[PDB]
């Protein structure tokens, strides 16, 4: 409960040694006689909380902390826990990376299942994706090709060359 | 030769009168250098490393705080300016909260409340940039001399380390014992390097994609400034109770960092205590061969005992590594190294290294060869005390055929465009030779006969000719292709 | 107060006529005084909030309201402001109404793959939009264009020129 | 005569094969039934109201809260549980907060919480669906007699206001003079309505869809449900403040009613003393007219002389007004209303009151017109002293050719599929007629002589015989279509 | 404390002399004890702001900054900060003036010129953003219209649709 | 002879059939008018000015709040009414707020507030629009006679300057020596001035656009007014706080002077206190230039001896000029000036300064000239002390060519519609003759053969006639149309 003055009002700074007690003073004012009513008062910490108690004549307080009868003042104190810690922990903010690449290499090789069986597998998918461009090139198979044999070739290749593009 | 079990062995089987051979090298491989009468070489990147990274930017993990305050005034009175807030070292925030007639201030109405506190937190990332420039690899020659303590060892002193970087050309190295080789090599095809940036807490690191960094929500610290007292994105961290009349406490995010190893997790974990291995990019390394000796080829013939100690440890690629004693005098001198059929007609194996030969006594010395596939015979020393293993290797003749090709095939995919030497005129006909040997030339020295190359390139121009003088022109097409790449990779094969 | 028994221990009523100093009382222990830090107090109503008032024997009091230094207790009191009316804040959220069921339209966009559709999907609904720009374009088509692949390749070329120029 | 100024009208003109009118009825909008030998009527509604509603969920909005209770116990040392939590009435939530050796308790570690309360609400919504059954409509009937109250009024003796419900759908209603007239429908044929709800609060209400009937999310009741026991999602009202110590300070949500007030406004309002406004949905209905005569016609006609009061006005639909007065005696008396053209020949004009009568002299009587777009002769009274009031209308016949055409046939198209009676066989005959009388039937009536239709079905005869033996097929199919349409329709129009 | 009668009421002049004090004075209405509370008070100067002091009956002070229970009464006073300044905010509207120019110059040699100034550089980089389409499109137009008016029609045609459609 | 060294060299080379000659004059852009005969003269506008300014509209830029009243009522006795609303000296406003019981009224409801205070405007933020009839052009004429004191400068004064109101369209310039040039040119026909402002504050100035002006939300008082009382936009700087009870924190913000001057900045700033120096607007210069006359055109061929001071320098344009002086005797005399071949045969170049005149005995003297690409000889004097000066300068003909035909064609362009005489009969023909000499008089003059007239019109002549008698008919259109040009311009340029 030392007693400064900062911005010319006064500033009392508490501790546990009068914890969840009257808070008495005299001063030019006169009798200071304020109640902290807080909650996290516990002994002096690092994590300097300050407060206004306001000037309250008689009225009824309420939503307040900290008050005095007598002026306006400011009070301080910490709030760590008794063993010493920065403050209670949370957990908190929402984040995740993209997974990964590796031991794989990203060229046609190794002749592995997987390897072999991935081309194939996004050109179906292309084609389910893109049944537009798949009927377009059998159009253009058609009308170019003489023959069904040329007509299927070329609509193969066609149907494998598009997607290579991008 | 220090590369047992490591699963990609590459191989170069021959070698040109020119030399210049660019092998190529990743992580977690190793590459097998041939040569006529000349000493086998193995190489290896045992550590990737950019030194003196760049720094990027800064993020907070552990928030201390203090000096944490709450101005206010009555509503009508405008949201007091405090002297803490106009400075960048403290964070801070408005907010509007409903005062009460009983609140202090008798005039009940929502007005305007301050609250604010420094911030100044403990432990912190470190986000780090790396350049092409700053890509240092570390290169393993090692020669084929069958020491003892070849077998799974990496750094053991038998060969060299060279300190190999883009912004240093040619420099020679020497391998003690047989010579030297010039490392006038070309570390060019890095992978990507704009979408990647390594991070590194206390004592351990990461790889991750620039964006993730970009995007990441938690405070920021500009490489340049080292006050540790400007931030950006600062608020994140403090996260507000709700406002309580005069009452506004603020709090943060604690321990992050089991957030960010189960977050995090899925990414490219680099084992940065033994160094940052960078497993990215491939190395296009020129090397030529013409000036590295070999030391015993002109040893006279070994003549006594003959002994093995332990039988085959079969490799991933099922060739022999014979562990072998000679208790024999006479050393230094030429071992007898014959791989032979069934019946003992004719030879047909593959020996690795070049002149084996023990160097003194009572020395066990480490012989890597080749056998043929299906069973046969391993013959080691002379009558009397002739030494024979029987050994069968499942492979199957085609089926390794066509995966070493393909291996081939690879090597020149990574060692294709603005690769091979296609600007040198004259030696573009070399170019082309190397790689349709690089290529084709298993099919030619394996399945074509061996070869004696003189009677095979009479054959290939008769081939030639019936390809030409043939009734179709698609077997014309096909045949005479066959024909020419026999001819020419043959004279290619001669050097 | 009324030291009654609930749910078999001492339970306290504690009201706004006195307020912000410690009570004192009588049990099977001995006398008790109890502290009672509740900042949110008000005078007894229906709106009873209720505690279990722990025990403490030496250690700091932190972030509790309630304490004795002999035993445990259940100490209750109201919530009602001056006026003796429940809590009051405001507000909540309810969804903005309007006319006519709105069911076409869900799911945000992926700018890439849209903006490489939004041609084909424009064509389509411009094309649906519009039956009369269709039939004239089609009779157009079929007058200029002599054979019947010109007639068809007229016929596409205005239906997707159509959208664009708006 | 109280459409005056009312936009939606239609002159519809017949009577249906069970001598019946087919009312199509729109809030809004005006009917007026024709038929020769049968004076005419004004079909109007005045008001639409839903009664004995269903409640199909009931919202409680503002929430009050009592005997709130909080426990909790120490980690490991158990979970409690409260026989206030077993009784559904209270609104429950489990919990953890941080405990310690310190705090009050054993040991470092989250123990558990349980806080619930007692969930009383007093203010409270009324959430209705309306049935097509439960619905009452209130028809209107006005007689074309000219009386001075019986013009524009809305609050004149002289209509006669009838409730029609599904329950009672064969009921008689009684027209002063003219007698009884028969109600029967089922005004179905609108559009849905399980799609719609409307809610109510105090006094006001308002209409909205189901789905966000049901989406708000505030407390529930079934419909049944009236005991205040049961309650689904009651979250929402009672925000939980943040875990803390022993205690969850339970927060009451403050009433919504204002919130209520500012997002339903805009939606579409409803006041319940006018009713609800389900102005959506054509009302489709029968009504029969076999029970009624012409009132006043045995009343002679007199030669006094005539008189008009006001000039001649001029509604929305090309027809005219004239309060004609009659100065001389012997009222009351059949009114003689005649149209004569240039050639003072031929009765072309259409006439909307038959047999006109005075109730008294100097109480005149507003006989109302339609004479074709363009110059005619209304005669007032008979010579000598006749009055030929000429009268210049402007617009095209093919004008109202094509409005009364399109308008009849959007009429019989919405109430097409499934409404017109196509199954009867036999009745078939007629149903084709009513579709031609509907549509096609202003053209016997108003285009095609007035008329006398014995002398129009010779001459449809006549035109009959010419378009079969004509000079094209094209012609024949587009004239003796016309012509044996004139004929059955005229058969119908005697009916 | 300087009294006035404006529009039939008593009219209150207050100046910060008698700063932080209640209200007392007398008049013939009655012994009118009253109360100012709020500190917006500042010293007297042309700022002049105005209030109605209500009338008590029974309530305790509330809602109002100033209180009177005699006779109700209006208090006027300055606000301005000490500095002998009027009150002011440090919030700004403005916008942005950099570029605006929607419609604008003479009419008609304005708008040939500009049209065909705009035509050219839109075609124009329609031919050189997207060139290979303009080329591929005149050839085939040479190659399959009948007439070269069918002809201009094809290349005009793609030239106009693919570039928007790329 | 004063613009020798602006970027922007323009020449115009024609003349019409009444000599209303016709020029474009932009900032920085001079022109130099050439003629037959006649002297030749250099124009410019040297300084734009709009003088009597429209004072548009007015904004204050800062605002003061006074004698600031309020009332209320309790709900039901509507709003109060004070003697502030109806004058607009106060800018005021009504709201609503909760009263009753609780603070001195009957019950709890929405009674009315009036809020009203008087509106100082302490600094005005003038603006300023100008009107096309309000630009005062101040245009310099300078004759190329041989003055020196020009070249290169700005206030070098041998001719005139005439500040032109385009209210006085007419107006004669006496140029001294040479007479006068009736001045007819108008801005009006220029860029449209209607959206271009002026944003004056204390002595500094921007400019900006007039929608923008007008668009800002600021106070706003008309230009008519000067007392400010009739005041309106009210709420763009009175911002009243949400009224609880009857007070509201009524303040009026900050000053604007320091928030608009940071927005307009970037844009562009005028020094307007050396006037109106706007950067733009085309002047379209019509001139009567045949009362203008040359005294020094006629006056003897000059014999005596004649040598040069200083040497060529280059011009942007590339013309000749040169400081020549007359050590010989004869004074005032013309002086001979060619630009022959180098074998002195057929003449190349053009002179601008049409009979160069030296009427003082020891003085410098300016020659202009303008050769072609190609070694040339300017040829002086005659012998005795013949004087032969060879030249060469760099660059195409083409280059030249399509220079000047497409900078001749844009200026036709905008000197064009309402601009070239096409309402005036009879100069019709010299009308059209005048624009296609603007635009092909290059191709004219210098490809077709420098030239002589009389045998390219008879070449001219045979072009046409083998055009019309042309084996195709686009031929034909495509070579006579250049002979009917080649014709009648050469009829033209013989004038």
């Amino acid at each position: 409960f030392h007693l400064t003055t900062r911005n010319g009002e006064p500033h009392m700074i508490v501790s546990r040694q009068e914890k969840g007690k009257s808070l008495l003073f005299k001063t030019e004012d006169g009798v200071n006689m304020c109640t902290l009513m807080a909650m996290d008062l516990g002994e002096l910490c690092e994590d300097t909380i300050t407060y206004k108690c306001p000037f309250l004549k008689q009225n009824e307080p309420e939503d307040i902390d900290c008050w005095c009868n007598s002026t306006s003042t400011w009070v301080t104190y910490g709030t760590c826990t008794t063993t010493g810690e920065h403050r209670r922990e949370k957990r908190s903010v929402a984040l995740v990376p993209h997974v990964g690449m590796g031991l794989e290499t990203r060229t046609e090789t190794w002749m592995s299942s997987e390897g072999a069986w991935k081309h194939a597998q996004r050109i179906e998918t292309w084609i389910l994706r893109h049944p537009g461009f798949t009927i377009m090139a059998a159009i253009l198979a058609y009308t170019i090709g003489t023959t069904h044999f040329q007509r299927a070739l070329i609509f193969i290749l066609l149907t494998a060359v598009a997607p290579s593009m991008t | 030769m220090r590369c047992i079990g490591i699963s990609n062995r590459d191989f170069v089987e021959g070698v040109s009168g020119g030399s210049w051979v660019d092998i190529v090298l990743e992580h977690g491989s190793c590459v097998t250098t041939m040569a006529k009468n000349k000493p086998t070489l193995d190489f290896e990147l045992i550590k990737t490393e950019a030194k003196q990274p760049a720094t990027l930017r800064k993020y907070c993990i552990e928030a201390k705080l203090t000096n944490t305050t709450t101005d206010s005034r009555c509503p009508t009175q405008g949201e007091p300016s405090l002297n803490e807030e106009q400075d960048k070292r403290f964070v801070c925030k408005h907010s509007m909260v409903d005062r009460g007639w009983g609140n202090g201030c008798g005039l009940f109405g929502k007005g305007g409340i301050v609250t604010c506190a420094m911030f100044t937190c403990k432990k912190n990332m470190k986000g780090k940039v790396v350049q092409p420039e700053n890509l240092e690899y570390t290169i393993v020659i090692t020669p084929h001399s069958g020491e003892e303590h070849a077998v799974g060892n990496d750094t053991g002193k038998h060969g060299k380390e060279i300190k190999i970087t883009p912004q240093s050309s040619i420099t020679e190295a020497e391998l003690t014992g047989y010579g030297t080789v010039t490392m006038e090599c070309s570390p060019r095809t890095g992978l990507d390097f704009n979408e990647m940036v390594l991070l590194q807490m206390e004592n351990k690191a990461w790889l991750v994609h620039r964006q993730w960094f970009l995007d990441l929500p938690l405070p920021w610290l500009p490489g340049a400034d080292t006050q540790g007292s400007n931030w950006i994105q600062k608020e994140t961290l403090v996260t507000f109770k709700n406002p309580h009349a005069k009452k506004q406490d603020v709090v943060v995010l604690g321990s992050q960092e089991g957030a960010m190893h189960t977050a995090l997790t899925g990414a490219t974990e680099i084992q940065m205590s033994s160094g940052n291995l960078l497993f990215t990019g491939h190395l296009k390394c020129r090397l030529r061969m013409d000036k590295l000796q070999l030391k015993g080829m002109s040893y006279s013939m070994c003549t006594g005992k003959f002994k093995v100690v332990k039988e085959i440890a079969e490799t991933q690629h099922g060739t022999i590594v014979i562990r072998v004693q000679y208790e024999g005098d006479g050393s230094p001198c030429k071992i007898p190294f014959e791989i032979m059929d069934l019946e003992k007609r004719h030879v047909l194996g593959r020996l690795i290294t070049v002149n084996p030969i023990v160097t003194e006594k009572d020395s066990p010395v480490n012989i890597e060869a080749e056998p043929p596939f299906g069973d046969s015979y391993i013959i080691i020393g002379v009558e009397p005390g002739q030494l024979k293993l029987n050994w069968f290797k499942k492979g199957s003749s085609i089926g390794q055929m066509i995966e070493t090709t393909m291996r081939g095939a690879k090597r020149m995919a990574i060692l294709g465009d603005t690769a091979w030497d296609f600007g040198s005129l004259g030696g573009v006909f070399t170019s082309i030779g190397k790689a349709l040997h690089q290529v084709f030339g298993a099919i030619y020295g394996a399945a074509f006969s061996g070869v004696s190359w003189i009677m095979k390139i009479l054959i290939g121009v008769i081939i030639t000719w019936i390809g030409m003088n043939s009734r179709s022109t698609s077997l014309s097409v096909s045949l005479v292709l066959v024909g020419v790449v026999t001819l020419y990779l043959g004279v290619m094969v001669q050097a």
